[PDB]
């Protein structure tokens, strides 16, 4: 029995494996906005878009 | 915006003026979220 534990002890005293995680996060955002607010104003003749 | 004034005040004082909008909106919202799951399992994607 003592010898038989001894080979499971030797099998179970292994290192536990670690690993590195390197996970990446890419955001890319592109934002575009245009806006014309045109005006045709007159007093004169009182027309004033 | 919008506006036609018309004004005759010496023989009689008439403004006629019509007022006049159109607006015109176009919204289009294209999003798409890709989320890798187990089989059987419960996994979430969430950006807000």
């Amino acid at each position: 029995r003592l010898d038989e534990l001894r080979r499971i002890v030797s099998q179970l005293d292994i290192p536990v494996r670690q690993v590195m995680i390197e996970a990446r996060i890419v955001e890319a955002n592109v934002g575009y906005d245009k806006s014309l607010g045109v005006r045709w104003g007159g007093a004169y003749h009182k027309g004033n878009w | 915006s919008g506006i036609g004034i018309g004004f005759i005040t010496d023989n009689i004082i008439l403004d006629l003026q019509l007022s006049a909008m159109e607006k015109t909106g176009n919204g289009e919202i294209v999003s798409q979220p890709k989320v890798v799951t187990s089989d059987k399992e419960t996994a979430k994607i969430l950006k807000g």
